[PDB]
């Protein structure tokens, strides 16, 4: 069938939940509290809608 | 490779302690000229020599209304408004005008630490001090004369820190 | 001990025996543990400068 790695027909991006980026395992990259959540690129929030 | 134009070594920082971890040759920015002739190869070697000259040199040479803490504050000493004090008779209700006393409040607010520190290094000073270092003739001496700072598993006092205890 | 499954007063039911039910001591937990939400992204205690 299709080859999303080759052709570009990606269709699973909706299943990501969290992405955390840390340099040297102590410093988060957006390291100035420049997000609503503290240090995670929270992509999609579950039913826990604060 | 060449003991005269060497790929530089780039330090690795340990944020947590403030010391500098082991370093290594730069391995992410190499140029792949393996498909070039003598012209471009000499040009690239000259470029890397220029980069090394820039590094060596850099390293070696380059090493009222007080602001309060970002929001200035005004300062008054005789701003005392409510001169009354509750003796046996009076009964003073809610009050209070917050004013910074010139000597007491401000100086007590801007005193430094009691005794200065002695330990690791912060990020900015690490960036300013630990430029990539160019190692010209690698490991050309007898054993024990090598730069041990490069090995991350090497402790300055107790030599060759055994990993895993 | 139920001598016979049949209902209604009769000779068999006269010999029945009973014992007290086991005790329960339902009460609030130690230190009121669990009353306040702790360590849950769904419900997070918030304290901030207004």
């Amino acid at each position: 069938g299709s080859i999303p790695y080759l052709d570009g027909t990606f269709y699973l991006n909706h299943t990501f939940k969290k992405v955390a980026i840390t340099f040297d395992s102590s410093v988060s990259w957006p390291g100035n509290d420049r997000l609503l959540t503290p240090n995670e690129f929270e992509i999609k929030r579950s039913v826990d809608g604060e | 490779m060449s003991k005269e134009i060497p790929t530089p070594y780039m330090w690795s920082y340990q944020p947590q302690m403030g010391l500098a971890a082991g370093a290594a040759q730069d391995y992410s920015t190499r140029i792949n000229y393996m498909s070039a002739g003598p012209h471009m190869i000499s040009r690239v070697n000259g470029i890397r020599a220029h980069r090394n000259r820039i590094l060596l040199e850099q390293a070696a040479i380059t090493t009222l209304t007080i602001r309060g803490r970002g929001i200035q504050l005004n300062d008054e000493s005789v701003s005392s408004s409510l001169g009354l004090r509750p003796d046996g008779t009076f009964q003073i209700g809610g009050a209070g005008r917050p004013s910074f006393t010139p000597r007491q409040a401000i100086l007590t607010l801007q005193t430094s630490s009691s005794e200065p520190r002695s330990g690791g290094i912060g990020t900015l000073q690490f960036i300013e001090e630990f430029v990539p270092s160019v190692y010209f003739n690698p490991f050309s001496g007898p054993p024990g004369h090598y730069p041990d700072q490069f090995i991350p598993n090497f402790d300055a006092v107790k030599d060759s820190a055994d990993g895993y205890d | 001990y139920m001598p016979t499954i049949k209902e209604g007063n009769s000779r068999e039911l006269m010999g029945q025996q009973s014992m007290p039910n086991r005790p329960n001591y339902i009460a609030f937990r130690d230190n009121f543990i669990g009353l306040m939400y702790y360590n849950s992204t769904g419900n997070m205690g918030v304290l901030a400068g207004q």
